[PDB]
C-alpha cells in the first residue's frame, strides 16, 4: 500500500528471480541421460553370457570375481598405446582404483565352551579392530596397509557401517589386457579372505561434448554373517565452468546473489541491536534468519569447494595416475541439498505478500490461528506414532525388511496410510499380535485421528470468520 | 456308570451357540 | 501438588530410559541380514537345475522328495577327518539335523456301507485319537518305530491346519553329505511317505561364532487329508552365552535396575490401594498401571524360567555328535519378545498423563476424555455392521477366494479394503451376482456414512468443550 512494502516486494521478486535463474542453470537435461546410460552399462549388464546375474543382484564372492573380470572390463575398455572412449564420447580419465578394507583375526572373545571347535573370529567392521599387517606375497601395495592420510581418503558411510579411507589398494592400468592380468594375479593369490569387510572401485569419465565430469564409485560390503551387499554412486560435476558466455552470466548472477545476501544480513543485524530486541516472536523473522543462515552456509561451501581444484591440476600434469574426485562430489551433493532447501524456503516465503483482498486475508488469519492447536495435537499424534513404530520394530524387526530399522518402521507406517503395504509378510511373521497391530493402527489412524484434525480446522475457521465479520461489521 | 469324555473330533458349535444365545437374551431381558 | 508431580515425572522418565536401553540392547545391530541370508539360502533356491519350484511353492510329495535330496543338502553341507561344515564359511552347523514324520492309521474313517466295494482305505484327518502307533515297512530302526513325546523331549507346534504332537517317526541325519544322501535315498526307496502321512518336520541349528547369536531352523510340511502340500518355516536367532563383553554386563545391570523399579511400582501400588480409594478403578490411569505391572512381572518370570533352563546347551557341549534340542528356548524367546513389545508400547502410551502444561493441551485431553463415551457408543454399532459384512462374506465367498477362507481373514480383508488394498478380479469371478453388490455397498456405507458420523461426533464434542471453557474463562 505504501512505499516500504512496495520496496520489500520488489526486492523479494528480484531475489527470487536471481535464485530461479541460478537453480535453473545447474539442473538442465542431458545430465539425467548421462548417468542413465552409465548405470545401464555398468549395473544391468550380466556378469557373463552364461549367467543372468548382474551387479545389482550379487550374492557371493565368486560372483564378485566374475563381475570384476566380466562386465566391468567390457564396460571400461572400448576399442576404436590408445585411450578408451566409453560411448565413443566419454573419455576414461587416468586409471581406475580398487581398494579393500579388512579386519584382523582374533578381534573377538570366543566363549570358553566352544573354544575347542572354532579357532577364527573376525569382528564386524570398526576402526579399532581393523587389520594393519601385510599378508600373502607382501611385495606390492595390494598387500601393504596404507593409512588414510597417505591415500587422501575420507569416510563413506556405507549401508552397514561407516568405512575409513585407508585400506589395501591397487591402481589398475589403461589397457584391458594389463588390467585383466593384474586382476587374474590378484585373484590367484587369494586377496578376499574371510577378513575382508568392504571393497571399492573408483573411476571417472569426461564426455567433452558437454562440459561435465562423471565420477563412478561401486561398493561391495561383506557382513560378518556372510553374504554380499552392493551399492553404487554416479555423480556429475562441472569444474571448468568459464567456457561459454552462459557461464559468465551465471557468475554474474552468483555475484548479485552474494550482494543480496550481504544486504539482507546487514539489514537483519541492524534491526536487532536496540530496536525490537528479541524480535524472534514472529514467523516471518525466523524464516528470514533461516534463509540467511542457509544462504551463508551455501556460499561458504561454494567458496571452500571451488577454490579446491588442485586435484584437477595435478591430474592434468600427469595423466597416468588416479584422479581423486571424491571430495568434490561429496561437497557438490551437500551444496545441492542446501540449495534445494533454501530455494524451497524462499518460495514458501511468498505468503508474506498475498494479502491484496479480504479473502486472502481471511484465509491467512485462519491458517495463522490454526498453528497452535495443530502443533498441540501433533505432539500427541507423534507420541502415538512413535509408540506404534517401536512396537512394530520390536515385533517385525527381523523378518519383514520394512520394519528392519526404526526410521524404516516410521516410513513403512507412513506408507501404510497410503495403502501400499503387502500385509502378506507381516501376516506370516507373527500370526497373533501381527494382525492385531495392523487392524488397531488402521482403526486409530483413519477413524479417530484424521477426524480430530478436521474438527480442529473446522472450529478454528468458523471462529475466525465470526470474529472477522464482527470486527468488520461494527465500524 | 460315568465316563470321562475323550478329546475326539474338533469342536461342536450347536451347544456353544445355544448357550451364547441363552446368555445374551438373559442379559438383555 | 505439582512438587510431587515433579518427582513422579522424574521417576517415570528414569523408568522409561531404562526400558528404552533394555529394548535397544535386546534388539541389537543388524541381525536381520543373518536370517535374510539363511532364509534366501533355504527358501528361494530352486529344488534342481531344471525345476523352477522352491520350498515356498511346493505342490506335491515328489517335489518334497526332490527338495530333501537336493536344495536342502546343497545348502546344508559346505566343503572347505570328516570335517565340520560352515554354511557361509562363518556359520557352524551344530551336531546333526533331524527329520520327523506324523501319520495316521488305516481304518480311522468309516466309509458308507453301500460304497464299501470300490474303495477300502480311508485315512482320517490328523488327531491324537487316530494317530498311528505301529511299525511299518522294513521295521529296522527309529524311522519305522513309534517314539513317545516324552522320549523325544518334544512339544506341540500349532501348525496351520492343526496342532501337531511332539511324537512320531524320526531319523537323525549325519555330519557329511554322502551319509545323509545315502540315508535319504534309503528312506525314499523303501517308501516312507505314503498316503497315511500328515506332517513332516526338519530341524537344525547353526552358531555363527563371529557375533554371539545361535540360529534355530525348523521347516514344516503339512499334507492335509483332502490332498495338497502346505509349507512353512521358522528361523529364530537366540543368545545363550550372554556374558561375554562389557555391554553384556551393562545390560545385566540395566536388568536388575528394571527389576528394582518394578518392585518399587508394586510396593507403591499396594500401599496406595490398601489405605484409601478401595474402588480405585474409576480413573483409567490406574488400570494402565496394573496392566503394566502384570505384564512386566510376567516378563520377569518368563526370563527367569528361560535363562536358567540352559541345561540342553550343557548336554550338547559334552557330545557334539547328537541333535541339539533348541525349540523350547526359541518358543519362550518369541513369547518374551511379544510380552516385552506390548509392555514397552503401554509404557509409551502412559506418557499422556504428564503432557498438561498450558491451556491448549488441557482442552485436547478434556475433549478426548469427553468424546470417548460417545465414540464407544457409536463404535458398538459400527462393529456390529462390520461383523455382519464379515460373516456374510465368509459364508458366501469363503470357499473360493483364498482371502475369505477364515473369519479373521475376512476381517483383515475388509480392513485392507478400507485402505484400498483390494483386487477386484477374484471377488468378482467367485460370484457374478452378490459379488459386486457386496463390494459396492460395503465401500459406500463405510466411506460415505460410517466414517463421517465419527467426525460429526468428534467435532460436536470439541466445539462444545472449547466453547464452554472459553465462556467460563471470559466470564470470571
Ligand atoms: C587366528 O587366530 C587364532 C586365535 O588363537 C589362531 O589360533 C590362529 O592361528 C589364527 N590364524 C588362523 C589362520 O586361524
Ligand atoms: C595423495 O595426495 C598427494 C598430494 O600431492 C600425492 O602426492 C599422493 O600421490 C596422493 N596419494 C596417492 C596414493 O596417490
Ligand atoms: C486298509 O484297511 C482295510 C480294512 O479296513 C484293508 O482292506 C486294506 O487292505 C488296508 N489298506 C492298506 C493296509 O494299505
Ligand atoms: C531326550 O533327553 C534326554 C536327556 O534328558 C536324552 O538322554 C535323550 O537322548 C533325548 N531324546 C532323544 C531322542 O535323543
Amino acid at each position: 500500500y505504501l512505499k516500504s512494502v512496495l520496496r520489500e516486494l520488489v526486492t523479494y521478486l528480484l531475489f527470487l528471480i536471481v535464485l530461479c535463474i541460478l537453480t535453473y542453470g545447474m539442473m538442465s537435461s542431458n545430465v539425467y541421460y548421462y548417468t542413465r546410460m552409465m548405470s545401464q552399462l555398468f549395473l544391468d549388464t550380466p556378469v557373463s553370457k552364461t549367467e543372468k546375474t548382474n551387479f545389482k543382484t550379487l550374492s557371493s564372492m565368486e560372483d564378485f570375481w566374475k563381475f570384476t573380470e566380466g562386465s566391468l572390463l567390457d564396460g571400461l575398455y572400448w576399442k576404436m598405446d590408445n585411450r578408451s572412449f566409453i560411448f565413443y564420447e566419454n573419455l576414461l580419465l587416468g586409471v581406475p582404483r580398487i581398494r579393500q578394507l579388512r579386519v584382523r583375526n582374533g578381534s573377538c572373545s570366543i566363549p570358553q565352551d566352544l573354544r575347542d571347535e572354532i579357532k577364527e573370529c573376525y569382528d564386524v567392521y570398526s576402526v579399532s579392530s581393523e587389520d594393519r599387517a601385510p599378508f600373502g606375497p607382501r611385495n606390492g601395495t595390494a598387500w601393504i596397509y596404507t593409512s588414510e592420510k597417505d591415500l587422501n581418503g575420507s569416510s563413506h558411510w556405507g549401508i552397514i557401517a561407516t568405512y575409513s579411507g585407508a585400506g589395501y589398494y591397487l591402481d589398475l592400468s589403461r589397457t584391458r589386457e594389463e588390467t585383466a592380468a593384474q586382476v587374474a594375479s590378484l585373484k590367484k593369490n587369494v586377496w578376499l579372505d574371510r577378513g575382508t569387510r568392504a571393497t571399492f572401485i573408483d573411476f571417472s569419465v569426461y564426455n567433452a561434448n558437454i562440459n561435465l565430469f562423471c565420477v563412478v564409485r561401486l561398493l561391495v560390503e561383506f557382513p560378518a554373517t556372510g553374504g554380499v551387499i552392493p551399492s553404487w554412486q554416479f555423480q556429475p560435476l562441472k569444474l571448468i565452468r568459464y567456457v561459454t558466455t552462459f557461464d559468465f552470466f551465471l557468475a554474474a548472477c552468483e555475484i548479485i546473489f552474494c550482494f543480496f545476501i550481504f544486504y539482507y544480513v546487514v539489514e537483519e543485524i541492524l534491526e536487532i541491536r536496540i530496536h525490537k530486541l528479541h524480535y524472534f516472536r514472529s514467523f516471518w523473522n525466523c524464516l528470514d534468519v533461516v534463509i540467511v543462515v542457509l544462504s551463508v552456509v551455501a556460499i561458504g561451501i561454494n567458496i571452500y569447494r571451488t577454490s579446491n581444484v588442485e586435484v584437477l591440476l595435478q591430474f592434468l600434469e600427469d595423466q597416468n595416475t588416479f584422479p581423486n574426485f571424491e571430495h568434490l562430489a561429496y561437497w557438490q551433493i551437500q551444496f545441492n541439498n542446501i540449495a534445494a532447501v533454501t530455494v524451497f524456503f524462499v518460495w514458501i516465503k511468498l505468503f508474506k505478500f498475498i494479502n491484496f483482498n479480504r479473502t486472502m486475508s481471511q484465509l491467512s488469519t485462519t491458517m495463522s490461528r490454526c498453528a497452535k492447536d495443530l502443533f498441540g495435537f501433533a505432539i500427541m499424534f507423534f507420541i502415538i506414532f512413535l509408540a506404534y513404530a517401536q512396537l512394530a520394530y520390536l515385533v517385525f524387526g527381523t523378518q519383514v525388511d520394512d520394519f528392519s530399522t526404526f526410521q524404516e518402521c516410521i516410513f513403512t507406517q507412513f506408507r501404510i496410510i497410503l495403502g501400499d503395504i503387502n500385509f502378506a509378510e507381516i501376516e506370516e511373521a507373527n500370526r497373533v499380535l501381527g494382525p492385531i497391530y495392523f487392524t488397531t493402527f488402521v482403526f486409530f489412524m483413519f477413524f479417530i485421528l484424521l477426524n480430530m484434525f478436521l474438527a480442529i480446522i473446522n472450529d478454528t475457521y468458523s471462529e475466525v470468520k465470526s470474529d472477522l465479520a464482527q470486527q468488520k461489521a461494527e465500524m | 456308570r460315568f465316563v470321562f469324555p475323550e478329546p475326539t473330533a474338533d469342536v461342536n458349535y450347536i451347544v456353544m451357540l445355544t448357550c451364547a444365545v441363552c446368555l445374551v437374551t438373559y442379559m438383555v431381558m
